[PDB]
């Protein structure tokens, strides 16, 4: 509700919660290169 | 979206429509951060010079939505407006700098696998993922090209964040540190931009340190739609959170 | 063009 708002934002229902991943996210930390 | 594909079910539960009463039409998108707080452009409320002026009896938030068009029952929640907080600096004279507004709902809407929140950047998230050549995500119900042309439901598009120098020389506007582009550069090979309609809406990056979803910007404005050459601007949230935070303090609950 | 949506709503 203002960063340090809801433990629980951010997790997905239909995704991260079931550990399952939408068709495109790969992209997105793919490119984040020099984090991992 | 431009060049954008269809959305999965449940792949942005924070996405929000910002809905006219009448005429009943789509108004920009916006976002879903806690049980009652949603965020937008101030530019989608208020922009004197189209006589755009809009208070919270002309507007209802649909949350939960995938279709477009239809009242998808039993999936989506409608909520009136309590009250709406636009940022005292937002310069609508100039360039559209602090182009945010946050939404109190008159009451807390429930979760579901459809409707969750997204987080609120901090220091050291925002320090770590907005860096150019990263991707973050746009999403929204707004036009389909520059000059339709609407899509049936949410699309989606990933973009990369562009060097500061280059967002600066591609357009006549003056840029701030509240805004950063992003989008394709013309020799990538690769399009996609937000349009019309798009605006208020969010842009995300997912933490590789936490698996957790963050807004790091709001689709603010762009000269044309996926154009060669020019890019989308958003609202910098973190440059601008210690204002959300301290409406929230003082105006929640 | 948008479905009509539920009254409750618009009052
Ligand atoms: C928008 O309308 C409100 C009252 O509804 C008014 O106080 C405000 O001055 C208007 N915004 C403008 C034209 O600057």
């Amino acid at each position: 509700t203002f960063g340090s708002g809801e433990a629980d934002c951010g997790l997905r229902p239909l995704f991260e919660k079931k550990s399952l991943e939408d068709k495109t996210e790969r992209e997105l930390l793919e490119s984040y290169i020099d984090g991992r | 979206i431009v060049e954008g594909s269809d959305a999965e079910i449940g792949m942005s539960p924070w996405q929000v429509m910002l809905f006219r009463k009448s005429p009943q039409e789509l108004l920009c998108g916006a976002s879903l951060i806690s049980d009652r707080w949603v965020l937008t452009a101030a530019h989608c409320l208020l922009y004197p010079p189209w006589d755009k002026n809009f208070t919270e009896n002309d507007l209802l938030v649909r949350i939960g939505k995938h279709s477009r068009t239809r009242y998808e029952r039993n999936i989506e929640k409608i909520s009136m407006l309590e009250k709406i907080y636009i940022h005292p600096r937002y310069n609508w004279r100039e360039n559209l700098d602090r182009d945010i507004a946050l939404m109190k709902l008159k009451k807390p809407v429930a979760f579901s696998d459809y409707i969750h929140p997204v987080c609120l950047p901090d220091r050291e998230t925002a320090a770590s993922l907005l860096q150019a050549g990263y991707k973050g995500r746009v999403t929204g119900w707004g036009n389909l090209k520059e000059t339709w042309g609407q899509p049936s439901v949410l699309q989606v598009v990933n973009l990369p964040i562009v060097e500061r120098p280059v967002c600066k020389d591609s357009t006549r506007i003056r840029i701030t540190d509240n805004m950063f582009c992003a989008g394709y550069k013309p020799d990538e090979g690769k399009r996609g931009d937000a349009c019309e309609g798009d605006s208020g809406g969010p842009f995300v990056m997912k933490s590789p340190f936490n698996n957790r979803w963050y807004q790091m910007g709001i689709v603010s404005w762009g000269e044309g739609c996926d154009r060669d050459g020019k890019y989308g601007f958003y609202t910098h949230v973190f440059r601008l959170k210690k204002w959300i935070q301290k409406v929230i303090d003082q105006f929640g609950e | 063009d948008f479905e009509e949506i539920p009254e409750e709503y618009l009052q």
